[PDB]
């Protein structure tokens, strides 16, 4: 019954050759081995759509399923690594950093996050959970020598494993509420009373599930992480991370607590009309862009809510669709950070100011991705928010699209003013690149994976808009395995 | 100059409470990784005298 | 003939919560980190009580014997003799959380036992080491084999953070402009 | 209900061995009359691999007491948890973990 | 002792483990106070399993991998504290609020 589980076997294969290849050949692996793992990740799509016509199938005695909803959310994740072996091929080879043990922890929260958005008991959605966690905090505190990185593994690591605490203590109440019976499917028939344990099994595990996604009395880890880490890492955690969050809470809330059903939407209403808030107010006094893209997150993570409260079947098709769109944004603004920093050092806005006669593939390819994060139109942040809106006003909720609408337009203000200090600013408002830009060469090592894995998430970013309507089938057929 | 200072005046003042509202709550972050870990559990706390009633 | 397995619950449940308030409010951390091993045994006591003969077993090897052992290494490495007390930094924060850690317990307290649990009287463990295994390889079998690729990555992510830069600390590999080995290339800098 | 058969003797052992020190050294108390370790993070490395390879070997104990009742599936799927902890093995010889 | 003593006993030792995480200065004093939380998340899940579902033990192999992980994730846990203690010679826990803002 093990052929469901295939596309995450073909990533433990390809976590051991790019691990077996940095003991035996020892930092002149490095010239082939992460091309493998793209061959790896990319085996792991093209073996989905094999699985993409099979009826569904509930796996390994109940504990893993492969229904529509688990094929996508495991497309993305696999995807987000993809991007971000695209990216840190050349940054941790930079920092002298051995790159065979820095894919190897990150082709483990792959396959960490792989895991939840299929799982089915109680126990393998926490080991599943545990492993993208604990391989979360080794990369973001990979670099070792930063004084920023060493204060940002730190601070991922008590709020993380404390998280880890309370999302256990409402996955053990949940064993209890029930008669045992860890799995996802035999507890709802066994607990329907809505009582105060119910209420206190249902909390303590939302404060796990919105941990990853960083909703906003959680979020507080994520603006200090995100300036302590290496940035490949942030352009994981940023999609890789919050999907499979979001992945968690279709497959946690739907299941356990059909029950319950007004509180959870009620909850998760209050951090989204919060996130939408402090997500896109807060992001205007931010300097560095590492920092600014911190907050965007969160309040980026507040749009994603707002299909997931309404509870139609354009509700959820909603928030699925915009995470498929969210990973062409934000891993084409991180390589653009990326590649401004690794030709000059402080990459922050304000440093960013006399661009576009330079680099001009990075300020159109960085101009696309931070205009698309914002909503305008044509490109595919547009068509992603307005199916958010046109989810939102079907079924009530007239309110929490109208907060989407007034904090939509804050979120103008701040990717204007990168796009901005990068295209207006006159040939003698340079401060950085005053002449000191590397004179761009696009021909030492790995950056023409960078350079690949730009374009094609900039392509990606404007025509998936206009080319909407095979993602928008693709999507509303993965929903209708939800209940 | 009614018009430079007073309808001039009301659209300067949502430019002006949104960029002070941003550095008022850029100062709820402030490190020290356990008062992140309050306000974790302080929710944790809320959201069940909420959803009980 | 029962009541020496309530004499000896209570006697286990104040074994610990006595040494849990040892490992959080004692002012060494030395005698903070030998307790710990004093949790650990008495939970391990309970576990028999609960009629969990493997689950105590396994935990005094992992928690006293490997994890407590990993602690007072990790204690010893870092003494530096520099505690420097200065115990009003900001504010009294410390009573805040005395707020919210009382309030998770009569919290808890008021769900435990308003609950109605259905609890059967069957005999529990048929030889839980049989039936505890018969488990791993049918039904949690996947995060069985998910324990063995979260342990070596465990084992590659803390052998990367802790070991020591003796092969190359002066290393300039390369440069478009300069970065400082073994660390990320933003550099630091105040707008 | 306590169905656990043989522990009857482990408190009443529990306390006499306990009796052993406490007992003797006040049967003896009735009778009788520049300071630095440096920082070498190998203390710490040589007990990081003990906790990997300690869970490894509670992992084996269900499998080994119930394997000639289990069969040759489950010594297959038994057989990954091992051949992946040894690469853990490898890692740490090599990359120079446990040298002292 | 019944199962209502173990699940107060559970209830209170989290409890005590969340004070340790919020209130130390030392920086390897909230790693066992961490502990802490991860031992009455086991001592809620054997007592539901004694009680509960006696025949076939679902906790007992729940309250098995929680123990694998908490030794997993103490093990990358002092991993960190031990890179900071070589870049900041000091672990104080009001010395890390460097990344304020």
């Amino acid at each position: 019954n093990a052929g469901t589980i295939l596309p995450e076997t073909i990533l433990i294969v390809t976590l051991l050759v790019v691990l077996l290849a940095d003991l035996i050949q020892g930092r002149q692996a490095d010239r082939w081995t992460p091309y493998f793992a793209i061959v790896g990740l990319g085996g792991a799509i093209a073996t989905m759509i094999p699985l993409w016509t099979q009826p569904a199938t509930i796996s390994f005695f109940g504990s893993f399923i492969s229904d529509h909803l688990s094929l996508f959310f495991r497309g993305l994740i696999a995807l987000s690594a993809l991007g971000t072996i695209l990216m840190s091929i050349r940054y941790v080879e930079q920092t002298g950093s051995s790159l065979g043990e820095f894919m190897t922890i990150l082709l483990t929260a792959t396959v960490g996050g792989m895991f939840i958005a299929g799982a089915q008991e109680l126990v393998f959605i926490f080991v599943a959970l545990e492993t993208l966690s604990i391989a979360s905090y080794l990369l973001t505190g990979y670099t070792k020598r930063d004084s920023r990185s060493n204060e940002a593994a730190l601070k991922y690591l008590l709020i993380g494993a404390a998280s880890s605490a309370i999302f256990l203590y409402g996955s053990s109440l949940l064993y209890g509420l029930s008669g045992g019976h860890t799995q996802l499917p035999a507890i709802a028939q066994a607990l329907s009373s809505e009582s105060l344990g119910l209420v206190v099994a249902l909390v303590f595990v939302i404060a796990g599930i919105s941990f990853k996604i960083s909703a906003v009395p959680f979020h507080q880890w994520t603006p200090d992480v995100y300036e302590g880490a290496p940035t490949p890492v942030v352009a994981f955690l940023s999609v890789g991370s919050k999907a499979a969050g979001f992945a968690l809470a279709i497959r946690f809330l739907t299941l356990a607590f059909p029950s319950v059903t007004d509180q959870w939407q009620l909850i998760f209403t209050v951090l989204a009309i919060l996130s939408m808030i402090l997500g896109n107010v807060v992001a205007l006094a931010q300097t560095s862009m590492k920092r600014m893209l911190a907050y965007s997150s969160i309040g980026q993570a507040g749009f994603v809510m707002i299909g997931f409260v309404v509870g139609t079947e354009a509700g959820y098709a909603s928030m699925l669709f915009y995470l498929l769109v969210y990973l062409f944004m934000n891993l084409g603004a991180f390589t653009c950070v990326i590649l401004f920093s690794l030709r000059t050092g402080t990459d922050q806005i304000s440093e960013y100011a006399g661009l576009y006669q330079k680099d001009p593939l990075l300020t159109l390819g960085l101009s696309l991705c931070l205009l698309s994060l914002g909503g305008i139109p044509p490109l595919a942040g547009f068509f992603g928010k307005i199916y958010l809106f046109w989810a939102g006003w079907q079924a009530g909720a007239y309110g929490l699209v109208l907060l989407g609408l007034l904090t939509s337009v804050i979120s103008i203000y701040y990717y204007i003013r990168v796009v901005k200090m990068m295209v207006v600013k006159e040939p003698q408002e340079m401060s950085e690149a005053v002449r000191n830009y590397p004179e761009v060469s696009w021909s030492s090592f790995g950056l023409r994976p960078l350079q690949v894995g730009l374009v094609m998430t900039v392509i990606a970013t404007s025509l998936a808009g206009i080319l909407a309507n095979p993602l928008f089938n693709l999507v509303n057929t993965a929903v209708w395995d939800v209940p | 100059e009614v018009d430079y200072n007073v309808v001039d005046g009301v659209v300067n003042l949502t430019g002006f409470v949104t960029m002070v509202t941003g550095e008022g709550l850029k100062y709820l972050q402030n490190g020290r990784a356990q008062f992140y870990a309050l306000i974790v559990l302080l929710a944790v706390l809320g959201f069940v005298i909420f959803s009980v009633q | 003939a029962t009541l020496t397995q309530t004499i000896t619950f209570f006697a286990l449940a104040a074994a610990v919560i006595i040494a849990a308030l040892g490992v959080v409010l004692l002012d060494n951390v030395v005698y903070s980190a030998f307790l710990l091993g004093g949790v650990f045994l008495s939970i391990a006591g309970l576990y028999i009580l609960m009629n969990a003969d493997f689950v105590s077993a396994a935990q005094i090897l992992i928690y006293v014997g490997a994890v407590n052992v990993l602690i007072l290494f990790a204690i010893m490495l870092v003494n530096k003799r520099e505690t420097y007390t200065p115990v009003p930094g900001r504010w009294l924060r410390q009573g805040g959380a005395a707020v919210v850690s009382l309030g998770v317990f009569a919290l808890l307290t008021k769900m435990i036992l308003q609950t109605p649990w259905q609890l059967s009287s069957v005999p529990p463990t048929p030889d839980s080491i049989t039936t505890i295994g018969q488990h791993f390889f049918s039904d949690f079998l996947l995060p069985f084999e998910l324990a063995s690729v979260l342990l070596l990555m465990a084992l590659i992510g803390a052998v990367v953070l802790a070991r020591r830069e003796l092969v190359l600390e002066p290393e300039p590999i390369l440069g478009e402009e300069v970065v400082p080995p073994l660390e990320l290339p933003e550099r630091p800098r105040e707008p | 209900v306590f169905v656990l058969s043989g522990y009857e003797y482990f408190l009443g052992f529990l306390i006499i061995c306990s009796l052993v020190p406490v007992l003797a050294l006040a049967a003896s108390a009735l009778l009788r009359p520049g300071a630095w370790i440096q920082f070498n993070v190998r203390y710490y490395m040589f007990a990081l691999v003990f906790v990997i390879f300690d869970v490894e070997t509670v992992f084996l104990y269900p499998w080994a007491v119930a394997f000639h009742q289990l069969g040759l599936l489950a010594f297959i799927e038994a057989l990954i948890f091992i051949a992946i902890l040894v690469v853990a093995l490898v890692y740490a010889w090599r990359k120079r973990a446990l040298e002292w | 002792m019944q199962l209502t003593y173990v699940l107060i006993l559970a209830a209170l030792l989290f409890c005590i483990g969340i004070y340790g995480l919020v209130t130390s200065r030392n920086a390897v004093r909230v790693l066992m106070s961490i502990e802490l939380l991860l031992n009455a998340v086991n001592l809620n899940l054997i007592g539901f399993a004694n009680y509960l579902d006696g025949q076939q033990i679902k906790g007992q192999v729940f309250a098995v991998f929680v123990i694998t992980v908490a030794a997993a994730e103490a093990a990358v846990g002092l991993a960190i504290i031990l890179a900071i203690y070589r870049n900041r010679d000091t672990v104080d826990m009001e010395k890390f609020n460097l990344l304020k803002w």
